[PDB]
C-alpha cells in the first residue's frame, strides 16, 4: 500500500 | 495510544507512516463523541475511518475453433494442389533461406577465429 | 486462387524470400568485414 | 450408522451447426 504522506 | 493505531491501520489494514498520516487526521472530522468503550471499537473506528480516506483519496482496500480449423484445413489443401498445378515451390524460399543461413554461420565461423586469435583493439 | 486461399489463411507466401534476402545481405556484411582481414594480413597468415 | 457403514464400504446412498451444414453445402454442390 502507498505510503502517503 | 498512538502506536497502536500505526500495527491497526499500516499494519492490520497496511496503511504506512503516510497512510496512517492522513488516516488519523480523518478521525478528528469524526472523532467519537464519548470515550471509546471497546479496544476494537476503535480499531472499527480506525477501519471505519480508512473507508472514508481511501475514498477520499479513491484508492481503497468451444468448438467454434474445431469448426475453424477444418475451415481453413481444406484451403490449405487448396493451396498445395494449386501450387502443384503452377508448378509453385511453396518453400523454395524457407530452402534457400535455411541454406545461406548455415552458409553465413560458416563465414561466421572463419571471422571469430580471426579475433579469438587477434582480439579486439587490432581488429578495431 | 493460390494468393486468395493464402491471403484467407494468412499465409505469407514469401516470407521464406523475404527471409532468404534479408540474411544474404547479412552474410555479404560479415563477407565484408571478413576479407578486410585478408586483406590486410594476407593469404600465408590466414591460413 | 448406515451412512458410515456406506462410506466404509464406499457405495453410499446452436446454430453453429447450422454454419457447418451450409459449408458442407457449398463442398457438395
Amino acid at each position: 500500500i502507498p505510503d502517503e504522506p | 495510544s498512538i502506536t497502536t493505531a500505526r500495527k491497526y491501520l499500516e499494519s492490520r489494514f497496511g496503511l504506512g507512516a503516510g497512510r496512517q498520516d492522513s488516516v488519523l487526521l480523518m478521525a478528528l472530522t469524526n472523532e467519537p463523541a464519548n470515550r471509546l468503550g471497546s479496544e476494537a471499537d476503535a480499531k472499527t473506528f480506525f477501519d471505519g475511518i480508512a473507508q472514508k480516506y481511501a475514498s477520499s483519496a479513491g484508492i481503497s482496500l468451444a468448438a467454434l475453433d474445431a469448426l475453424t480449423a477444418e475451415n481453413k484445413k481444406l484451403a490449405k489443401q487448396q493451396l498445395e494442389v494449386l501450387a502443384r498445378y503452377l508448378q509453385v515451390d511453396l518453400n523454395k524460399g524457407a530452402k534457400s533461406f535455411i541454406k545461406e543461413k548455415e552458409a553465413s554461420a560458416v563465414l561466421q565461423k572463419e571471422l571469430d577465429l580471426w579475433e579469438a586469435e587477434h582480439g579486439e583493439f587490432y581488429a578495431k
